[PDB]
Parts: structure tokens; sequence; C-alpha cells
RNA sequence: UGAGCCUUGAUGUGUAGGAUAGGUGGGAGGCUUUGAAGUGUGGACGCCAGUCUGCAUGGAGCCGACCUUGAAAUACCACC
């Protein structure tokens, strides 16, 4: 669904509804939409019966989908206390806290997974920050460190999203890139529906998916009809 | 986001024009502004302007009425006035000067004191 | 004429800054109706260097990240 500035226009061209499609049709709109030079990332955006505002209260934690999301693999690791060589021999590309702050803030932004440990998380989040809460960054207040970077790698580098909120019912996470499929796409929706139901919070509903859509980097949103393993009436 | 500002950035009307109306009465002055149809659209007093009985009656209490009521009409984006007196007070002349004095425009002065032909019995006071 | 429900355009709390880091996550210089860049300049909003908006104008062009506010960023999306 378009945004109007005077700076960026090109969304408004590629849709002119708010209106809801089969998984089937939603991606043939889909790879219509995309509006940059460069072939976009798809994600889902999942909507949330979710009735928490304190950030420990919504939703969090992570998972590994059964197909591939556009996502990088690419994985860093701030550290000043845990073991920087087993986490780059584990598949980390970057290790770092002088310049990892700059790299993040440069060229392509695309990363699967920036990870910290508790030892270095201090000046990630909390008293210092090197990226802002974002996405991007690993979150200030919700748990995304562990002492344990060697398995976090090793975890990360299989194509594993991230997933947090904080004072909104919402998960926005990458799913594939925009020529996938629309089985690849709902069976990684079928594997992220698993794991939003075994990382859920007690302030999440029993109709725990409000909607599901799905939207590419520079181009627009479609709306989508799935919402799976989350019915009360049984 | 910082901190707003010190003065107002918008304000709610700018009519610019209207008639000061005094009553300089025998005990108190009190004066008003009135649009040029006669709604009226802000006032003040002597006897308001912090002075009791004693006080209130004289050119100078009337004086600072003025400027009282300069500053109750003042929202109201006025600048330009024209003047109409009535009443055997002193408040007739001291609170045009300190009106024009204080940022209004004064234009005109006309009397506007009714006077009868004859009339009813006056009352009795004092044996006056 | 009051209120709600709703959709959208506008709007953004970390303070400061020229200003405007709501949340979450993705991603980075982009077209097909339009124009922002940038120069100049009217409108509106605001904090005085800003944002929102338009015209002369480019319309295969162009603002991010450098610069700069700050502990920390800032093309540009979708979702609520």
């Amino acid at each position: 669904m378009a945004k109007l500035t005077k700076r960026m226009r090109v969304i408004r061209e590629k849709v002119d509804a708010t209106k809801q499609y089969d998984i089937n049709e939603a991606i043939a709109l889909l790879k219509e939409l995309a509006t940059a030079k460069f072939v976009e990332s798809v994600d889902v955006a999942v909507n949330l019966g979710i009735d928490a505002r304190k950030s420990d209260q919504n939703v969090r934690g992570a998972t590994v989908l059964p197909h591939g999301t556009g996502r990088s693999v690419r994985v860093a690791v701030f550290t000043q206390g845990a073991n920087a060589e087993a986490a780059k021999a584990a598949g980390a590309e970057l290790v770092g806290m002088e310049d990892l702050a700059d790299q993040i803030k440069k060229g392509e932004m695309n990363f699967d997974v920036v990870i910290a440990s508790p030892d270095a998380m201090r000046v990630v989040g909390q008293l210092g920050q090197v990226l802002g809460p974002r996405g991007l960054m690993p979150n200030p207040k919700v748990g995304t460190v562990t002492p344990n970077v060697a398995e976090a790698v090793k975890n990360a580098k299989a194509g594993q999203v991230r997933y947090r909120n904080d004072k909104n019912g919402i998960i926005h996470t990458t799913i594939g890139k925009v020529d996938f499929d629309a089985d690849k796409l709902k069976e990684n929706l079928e594997a992220l529906l698993v794991a939003l139901k075994k990382a859920k919070p007690t302030q999440a509903k029993g109709v725990y998916i409000k909607k599901v859509s799905i939207s590419t980097t520079m181009g627009a949103g479609v709306a989508v009809d799935q919402a799976g393993l989350s019915a009360s009436v049984n | 986001a910082k901190a707003p500002i010190r003065a107002r950035k918008r304000v709610r009307k700018q009519v610019s024009d209207g008639v000061a109306h005094i009553h300089a009465s025998f005990n108190n002055t009190i004066v008003t502004i009135t649009d040029r149809q006669g709604n009226a659209l802000g006032w003040a007093t002597a006897g308001g302007s912090g002075f009791r009985g004693s006080r209130k009656s004289t050119p100078f209490a009337a004086q600072v009425a003025a400027e009282r009521c300069a500053d109750a009409v003042k929202e109201y984006g006025i600048k330009n006035l024209e003047v109409m007196v009535k009443g055997p007070g002193p408040g007739r002349e001291s609170t045009i000067r300190a009106l024009n004095a204080a940022g209004f425009r004064i234009t005109n002065i006309t009397d506007v004191t009714p006077i009868p032909h004859n009339g009813c019995r006056p009352p009795k006071k004092r044996r006056v």
C-alpha cells in the first residue's frame, strides 16, 4: 500500500487499492510492484493479535525457515569478552566494535543477523549505541545477545531470521526474493507460525495472527489471506 | 522534538478597527471597545483597575482603565479607534491621551451624552 | 452541531541539532508520472539553517551513510 512524499513517488504507480489476494496471486502482483533498479528482497508483514505495549511482553525470538529469505548469510558479532576466534571459525564474516559500527552504517545494509555478546552489549544499545534501535542492530532492550557466540553464528549462517516487537503488533521479516513461488512462501509461513507459537508471550491473543501481507523493499505491498496455525475454537 | 516558542505563532482575530465608548460616570469610569456595529469586543474599568470607591472616580484611575481596555482588545488585532463620550465623570480625556499613547490610533472625538426636552423629575441628594 | 467507527493524507519522545532517531523489520541512490537533486523562489507548518508543498527547472536527473545532531542515524519501503 503506497505512501506519498515529494521525495519518492514510484510506489504510487504500482498499487491502487487496499485489497487482499490468495497467495497464488499476491506474489504474481508483487513481482510487478518492485520499483527499484535492483531486484528486491521480499518480506512478510505478520500483523498480530497482541495487546502488549511493554517490550518484554511483546513477541521476541528467532528461527530457521525451510527455504531461503534473500538475507545475505553474512554474519557479524560485536564482542570484547567472548570467544572471537571460535565465532569467526563458526562462520562469521565480521568481528569487531571499532569499525563494525561504520560497516553497518555504510554500503549495502542487507545483514542477515548482527549479533552481540552481553560482554559488549553495554555500548551497543544501553549506555552507548552504534546504529540506534532498529532491526539492523541487536535490540537495546529485548534478548538478542548470548555469551555463546560460536553457537549463535552457527545457527545464524543457516539463514535464520530475527523477530521482535516493542509497542506495536508487528513482526516484519524477510521471506525470500520477489522471484519466489507462492508454495515456497506458504511453506516458510507455516514454519514461522510454528516458531511464533513456540516464542509466544502471555499478552498475545488466542487469535494470535491478525493479518498477513507481503511487501518488497523499495516497492509496494499487497495483502494475503493466509493465517494458518492459530484458530481459537477447537 | 525541541521546546515550543516563547510567543504565539498565530492569532484568532485581526479586526483592525473599532470604537471606544466611554461612560465617564460620577463615581467611576467604564471603558468598552466595540466593533463598528456596536457588538462589544472587550472592556475594562477604573474600579476593576485596582482602585476602590475613594479613587476610581478620578481621571488618573480612568487613564489606567483606558490602558487596561486597550489590552482587553489587543487579541482581536484591533488598533484603530474613534471615540465617543458620555457622563459627568472626569474619565474623558486622560483616557484618550493614554489610549493614543498605548499603541492605538485615536482618530475622532464626538460626544454622545443624551440630553432631553425637559423630561421627568430629577432626584434629590443631600437636599441639592 | 457533539461523539464514535473507518479509510487516507498529513504527523512523530532520547535530549540536542538546521530538524522531525513512534514502533518493528527489510533495504539502499530510484523513473513513467514526475521531481524531489540543485539553483531560485511563493505557500503552509515550525525551532532561526528544518519538514511538508508548489512553480521556473532536470525529467536516462538526484538529496543517504561523508556532512551533521547525538551514546548512537538520517536514499527508501511495508506493516500498525
